């Protein structure tokens, strides 16, 4: 049970913006691959990969 | 309470006035002294709400040449400090929210008043809540005018001097008057002691000068026409609408904002009054 | 069918309120159970039971 | 990769609009057939065929 509610409505375009993207990322949950380290390199919009790199 | 008149000039052949008076509408005069001119112009164009200096160009100016810097000028129901003043032109500077009062909106034509050091004054006391009746008479050096042909007023005392001061500095998100406000809101009030200003004129730029004593801040919230939320015994610089009732009132486009001093179930004179339009997330995304 | 366009811009701070909370809700569409009763006790932010209750 | 992000505020009542209509349609993503031609005639809200014409 987590909460993102209440935004202080000075911040409100930061929020806005979390809503355009959050929201245009769940057309599809796709992942391109599980990688234990963040991809330094060749990596764009629509590249989605799980960090489950130690920690 | 105490009474106080001002007059123009008729002809430049008057030297001064006489003044008299009468406790309600029955009874005899009794002559109270006699004044001088009291220098006045008239605004050739609108005067905004907002504080701080603003030039202001006269017409119609009379004893122009006589005005000093510093003086206290009367408008309405507004008291004003003269920053600057040009003969020529008839261009002066007026502080805006000065003593105990506080901008309002002034239409082409009104009259403005350099009472300070031009003013009759009634040295007797009176109590609030008592109409008079007062006449000015002229004087000339063939004369003095009858008293059947002089113009008749009347006044309610309502204890100027014994209301508390309005509060000074009235800045919203860190903007005067300000009809756009992106969310959170935040307003700033002063605290005037009219004991430890005495005879200084200070207006609403200038900070806190202290509190007086048993004098507090109360707050009056409302729905554009009806009221719903009002806080009292406010003490701080500084007030925010809490989260708890933000829910219950839902979004408020037209939020009207009042504030105002109180002391003993003492309410100032004047007070402020503006409907603020809100912007943000959840407030006009009509567009 | 339905659809929750059709609002003024005055009373749109609740939408947004619900689209803050439908779209975190929507990390993933979990219910800890079904009840015939809501919780009356017991119950916080990441709980979530299906009302099946009669009616 | 695709992105629907930092949009002119001024417009952004379109957006949101669109974005409103687009989290009413997710409550559950279903599809009453699958068309090769936009039905003319006989569709209202809650009405969503796969629209599979040559193109």
């Amino acid at each position: 049970g987590l909460l993102i509610n209440g935004l202080p409505g000075e911040g409100h375009y930061s929020d806005l913006i979390r809503m355009w993207r959050w929201d245009d990322f769940l057309r599809q949950p796709v992942v391109k691959g599980r990688v234990a380290t963040l991809p330094t390199t060749g990596q764009a919009e629509g590249d989605t990969y799980i960090f489950t790199g130690s920690g | 309470s105490y009474l106080a008149a001002l007059a123009e000039a008729p002809t430049s052949l008057s030297q001064s006035y006489t003044l008299t008076d009468r406790v309600g509408s029955s009874g005899a005069f009794v002559d109270r002294g006699t004044g001088d001119w009291c220098p006045t112009g008239l605004l050739a164009a609108e005067l905004p709400l907002a504080a701080g200096p603003n030039v202001v160009t006269l017409t119609n100016a009379t004893r122009l040449e006589d005005v000093t810097v510093g003086q206290a000028a009367v408008v309405d129901d507004e008291i004003v400090r003269v920053d600057a003043v040009n003969y020529a032109s008839g261009t002066v500077t007026l502080a805006r929210g000065c003593a105990d009062t506080v901008p309002a909106k002034h239409l082409a034509g009104a009259r403005v008043w350099f009472y300070d050091t031009f003013e009759a004054v009634d040295e007797t006391v009176y109590s609030q809540g008592v109409t008079l009746q007062a006449r000015l008479l002229t004087n000339t050096s063939e004369g003095q005018l009858a008293p059947a042909l002089a113009a008749t007023d009347s006044l309610t005392l309502t204890g100027r001097q014994g209301k508390p001061y309005p509060p000074g500095q009235f800045r919203i998100n860190g903007s005067a008057y300000p009809t756009k406000v992106y969310g959170a809101l935040s307003v700033s009030w002063a605290k005037r002691d009219r004991i430890g200003q005495a005879d200084q004129l200070i207006d609403t730029t200038v900070g806190n000068i202290g509190p007086e004593d048993g004098a507090t801040v109360t707050l009056q919230v409302y729905s554009g026409t009806t009221l719903k939320r009002t806080y009292a015994g406010l003490t701080s610089s500084s007030w925010s609408y809490p989260l708890a009732e933000d829910m219950a009132d839902g979004p408020l486009q037209d939020v009207r904002l009042v504030l105002r001093s109180v002391r003993d179930g003492i309410d100032s004179w004047q007070q402020h009054d503006i409907t603020i339009e809100r912007h943000g997330l959840g407030f006009r995304l009509g567009e």
